[PDB]
């Protein structure tokens, strides 16, 4: 008994470890990107005397191509992009590599999960082309004079995690030098603007405040930024 | 004065996923949360959400995440879980996809029982008379089923892959009227194969 168990070996994994094969790749990876180097399934698919048949099942939208001889899985993205961000929201691809043992007729399914990693391929984007605030000349210093970036009226970024989180800072305006001195954003996460010096309607009636939004990519050199203007008018 | 800066997570698993095998014992540590704060604030860690909370606990001061109740991949094969870290002035949270790893922990279950079949004494050698089927929800070799008779029979064989039962020797009513065979369906997991038995009654009908 069990002398013949050598013929049941084809289609079984040629590696130890867990049954699923799990790999990660970047969103928007190019057509033909390698997803799995080598499935490590025992036996030979194709050629003149194969011991196994290999093929894909549950390959939804045909994202994955198989080369049975090399047991390699590749990305099929011609005419489209693998986009993790809205509106596509592809966070993962799961397919089955079906393996049929030619000699004994057994079928084994090998699950492959491809986890899609976010790139910082999106910049902050302001809902409006420009922003505006009116302030009374007697507003006390320390008062919040603009809250218009609240609740997605300001900048947003469709990436995930820190890649999609926004910080707001005021920049110096060479064409209105005192504007960054008169107004401040003390809490960069909210982007609310506070009055920092007393106003004087007899001296100056209008301020142009340059505000820059940035995302929070881990690498400073891969952070994206976008600029807007806030125009602040005094009233009597 | 310095406004507070909120803490941030540093684990690189938030960018991919966390794997936990379904055989992880309750009470075991599955990872450790890591975070920094530019003020050097001491940090308290936690988990958020109704279902996440039932499976995972977090030691507040160290960030060690551990398993509060058994996982079962056949019952739920993944979670999206939200972890929290606080410097006492604000809380921030972040989500991670947790994949549950398979082990072979199911035996096959047979279909369409009970199994019984009447065949005539003159049924020729080679004739398929019955089909048995079982399934098994584990992944891989642990979910692929083989069939056999225990012990094998001199009058019947079963195809190991397909469950087809054939006559392999001329029958004779006066010697045997009825056969009670034991059919075994096993998965093919390398280290811990699991299996299941069913009876198959074969009743021979008379002629001469
Ligand atoms: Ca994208
Ligand atoms: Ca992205
Ligand atoms: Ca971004
Ligand atoms: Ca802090
Ligand atoms: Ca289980
Ligand atoms: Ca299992
Ligand atoms: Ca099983
Ligand atoms: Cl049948
Ligand atoms: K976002």
């Amino acid at each position: 008994q069990y002398d013949d168990d050598w013929q049941y070996e084809d289609c079984k994994l040629a590696r130890g470890g867990p049954p699923a094969t799990i790999v990660a790749i970047d969103e928007e990876s190019r057509n033909g990107t390698i997803l799995v180097d080598n499935m490590l399934i025992k036996g030979t698919a194709g050629g003149p005397d194969p011991t196994i048949e290999l093929s894909l099942k549950d390959n939804v939208d045909y994202w994955v191509l198989l080369d049975p001889v090399k047991q390699m899985l590749f990305l099929n993205s011609t005419g489209r992009v693998l986009d993790r961000d809205p509106p596509m929201n592809i966070h993962s691809i799961v397919v089955q590599v079906q393996c049929v043992n030619k000699k004994v007729g057994t079928v084994i399914y090998h699950e492959v999960r491809i986890v899609v990693r976010d790139r910082n391929d999106n910049s902050p984007t302001f809902k409006h082309e420009s922003y505006y605030a009116t302030v009374n000349e007697l507003t006390p210093v320390g008062t919040t004079i603009f809250t218009g970036f609240s609740g997605d009226n300001g900048a947003t970024d469709i990436d995930d995690g820190p890649n999609g989180q926004i910080e707001y800072v005021i920049q110096y305006n060479p064409e209105d030098p005192t504007s960054n001195d008169t107004f401040e954003i003390p809490l960069m996460l909210t982007g609310n603007v506070v009055l920092r010096k007393r106003l004087n309607y007899e001296d100056k009636t209008r301020y142009y405040v340059i505000i820059q939004a940035n995302d929070r990519a881990q690498n400073l050199n891969e952070r994206r930024t976008t600029t807007t203007t806030l125009t602040v008018d005094l009233e009597h | 004065m310095q406004v507070n800066r909120l803490p941030f997570f540093t684990n690189h698993f938030f960018d991919t996923y966390l794997l936990i095998s379904e055989d992880t014992p309750v009470g075991s540590s599955v990872t450790q949360l890591l975070a920094r704060d530019m003020d050097n604030d001491p940090l308290v860690f936690g988990v958020s959400g109704e279902e996440a909370s039932r499976f995972f606990a977090v030691e507040p001061d160290t960030g060690v995440v551990w398993l509060r109740q058994p996982l079962d991949r056949e019952t739920k094969s993944e979670f999206t879980v939200e972890f929290s870290v606080s410097d006492h002035q604000g809380v921030i949270t972040r989500k991670v996809n947790i994949q549950v790893g398979d082990v072979n922990d199911n035996a096959p279950t047979f279909h369409n029982q009970p199994y019984s079949v009447r065949i005539p004494e003159n049924t020729p050698v080679g004739t398929p008379i019955f089909i048995v089927n079982a399934t098994d929800p584990d992944l891989g070799a642990g979910g692929s089923v083989l069939y056999s008779f225990q012990p094998p029979s001199p009058f019947f064989a079963i195809d190991s892959a397909r469950g087809i039962v054939t006559v392999i020797q001329e029958l004779d009513y006066e010697v045997t009227q009825a056969y009670q065979l034991t059919v075994n369906a096993t998965d093919q997991d390398k280290t811990r194969p699991l299996s299941t038995l069913a009876n198959l009654a074969i009743i021979i009908t008379d002629l001469e």
